[PDB]
């Protein structure tokens, strides 16, 4: 979990929102690496978001 | 237990090609948690009744 440097359109929008709302953002990256949805991994019927 | 009975009923409905059902109950102690359990089971199931 080394800290990288991320930027782009989304972070610019986040900075604008923080400036307009006094937000102290803490940027994080998805460990799973996917958008995530309801998937069955175990425990039979499990529509849990990932 | 009644939850096992509800799961068996859901499996029987699935096997019987019955993907649409209506839950009609009556006011009686203990049935509220059974209704909650069956609702959670049908929501989490991928069958999509
Ligand atoms: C959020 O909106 C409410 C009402 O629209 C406003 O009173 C409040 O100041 C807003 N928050 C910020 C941080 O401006
Ligand atoms: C932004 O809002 C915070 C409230 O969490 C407040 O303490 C701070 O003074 C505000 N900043 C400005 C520049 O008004």
């Amino acid at each position: 979990t080394v800290p990288q440097c991320c930027y782009g359109f989304c972070i610019d929008l986040l900075i604008k929102l923080a400036r307009t709302m006094n937000f102290t953002y803490e940027v994080h990256l998805v460990a799973d690496g996917k958008f995530g949805t309801q998937e069955r991994v175990n425990n039979s019927n499990k529509k849990e978001w990932n | 237990s009644i939850q096992q009975q509800a799961t068996v009923m859901l499996k029987i409905m699935q096997d019987y090609d019955w993907h649409v059902f209506s839950l009609v109950t009556t006011i009686f102690p203990g049935y509220r948690e059974f209704i909650s359990f069956v609702k959670t089971t049908v929501d989490n199931s991928f069958v999509g009744w």
